[PDB]
């Protein structure tokens, strides 16, 4: 048991492609291999346990993973992403078979999904409110995944990364990213100008 | 069947020492203490096969652990240093049974470095645009939560009494004020989405929610601004015709 490898600590699939987390191990005695996986706010949950009773382990949350003595590996997979699935997942192996004995865990692997944005029709609103904070922000939604969404050019302009929501029972997801200035000189013609989309409503 | 410890957030000093406590309900025979940093996984500091026991990891240095009951097992950071700002994570198994290890929830713990520079975050809401409902007809709000270090919100979207799932996204990490600053605060985005009616309606309560974790009963200061505690700062709205 005394070691792991996680080769591969980001991993980014569309959702309905396979998923694939890698594990190898090195061990002196006779290896218990485990999978945790972590969602956004949570603690360790338990995939799938390997206790030397059958060789194809059948998970939850639709996961599988193959132990192969031959080459020293623990390979996770489920065929088909899910939105849901986007977590940091672990690696571990123990001498005693439960897990009794000490776990030692791999770097972990973080598994992004990328949606299928059906129909999109990029867009650049503006939104205010001057009750909290005189200020003003303006949203680039409804754009789709092919696309990306690059940091500032000015120092004092404030623009965050893209972000899916997804309303259960419309079906429907979008993503969306922030931008945001105190200074009068800027406006949402000024605010996402980098490989933006060239057909979005203002 | 539970794992508790008693933080769940901390701010400390430079130099100060520092207790972190781990406590659980089932008679187990083994506790761990890790800490997970992003790139390198869960590293195990120090174990304890039973009571009065310790033994040390892979990363001991400037560590060190107590074992006077079977419940508890407690982490000591002696000087806390800067790298030693990480999340801390406690488990604990039986040895006799097949149900292997039980995690904690975690407690992370911000080390800095001659001073606390801590204020809660400042929360603007901000209101949907004309042209989206029209254009798509949904309308998304904007919750910003700024001003406030070290990284310790917890972004929550509320509508009419009870907390919301479903048409939210908040940014995974958040990004720096002034990436001058080596101490900078910080600042948040989150957004919260529906339909045009649902928004249309005055009847419909729109409260955007921000908990930090900042300084305790028992910290030390008095300079000229409030004493930046773990409370809840909310902006709300409502719906318009």
């Amino acid at each position: 048991m005394q070691s792991v490898t996680q080769l591969g600590s980001h991993v980014s699939v569309s959702e309905g492609a396979l998923v694939l987390l890698r594990c190898n191990y090195s061990s002196s005695v006779p290896p218990y291999l485990f999978w945790y996986v972590q969602y956004p706010n949570q603690g360790l949950q338990l995939l799938l346990k390997y206790t030397s009773a059958a060789t194809l382990v059948k998970g939850i949350n639709g996961f599988e993973a193959e132990f192969k003595k031959s080459e020293t590996s623990f390979h996770l997979t489920k065929p088909s992403a899910h939105m849901s699935d986007a977590a940091e997942y672990f690696c571990a192996v123990s001498e005693s078979p439960f897990g009794n004995e000490k776990l030692t865990f791999g770097t972990g692997t973080r598994l992004t999904i990328i949606p299928n944005i059906q129909n999109p029709d990029p867009a650049v609103y503006q939104l205010r409110d001057s009750k909290s904070s005189d200020k003003s922000v303006c949203l680039f939604t409804d754009f789709d995944s092919q696309t990306n969404v690059s940091q500032s050019k000015d120092s004092d302009v404030y623009i965050t990364d893209k972000c899916v929501l997804d309303m259960r029972s419309m079906d429907f997801k979008s993503n969306s990213a922030v931008a945001w200035s105190n200074k009068s000189d800027f406006a949402c013609a000024n605010a996402f100008n980098n490989s933006i989309i060239p057909e979005d409503t203002f | 069947v539970k794992v508790t410890q008693s933080s769940r957030y901390l701010v400390k000093r430079t130099g100060e020492k520092v207790f972190l406590e781990c406590v659980q309900d089932m008679d187990h025979e083994n506790m761990f203490w890790y800490r997970q940093d992003p790139g390198l996984g869960l590293r195990l500091i120090y174990f304890s096969y039973d009571v009065k026991m310790k033994e040390k990891g892979d990363i001991p240095e400037g560590y060190s652990v107590s074992r006077e009951k079977k419940e508890r097992f407690s982490l000591i950071l002696e000087s806390a240093s800067t790298n030693q700002t990480s999340m801390y994570l406690c488990a604990s198994s039986s040895t006799g049974l097949p149900y292997g290890y039980t995690f904690g929830s975690g407690t992370r713990l911000t080390v800095v470095e001659d001073l606390n520079k801590v204020f809660p975050p400042e929360v603007a809401v901000f209101e949907p645009s004309e042209a989206e409902i029209s254009h798509t007809q949904k309308a998304t709000l904007v919750c910003l939560a700024t001003g406030f270090f070290p990284d310790h919100v917890e972004l929550s979207w509320w509508v009419n009494g009870k907390e919301v799932h479903s048409g939210v996204c908040t940014d995974p990490q958040p990004l720096k004020e002034q990436p001058a600053l080596n101490d900078s605060r910080y600042s948040l985005s989150s957004r919260l989405r529906v339909s045009a009616t649902f928004w249309q309606n005055p009847r419909n309560h729109f409260r955007c929610q921000v908990q930090f974790y900042g300084l305790s009963e028992n910290d030390e200061w008095t300079q000229d601004r409030a004493k930046p505690v773990t409370q809840i700062v909310s902006a709300e709205a409502w719906g318009r015709a």
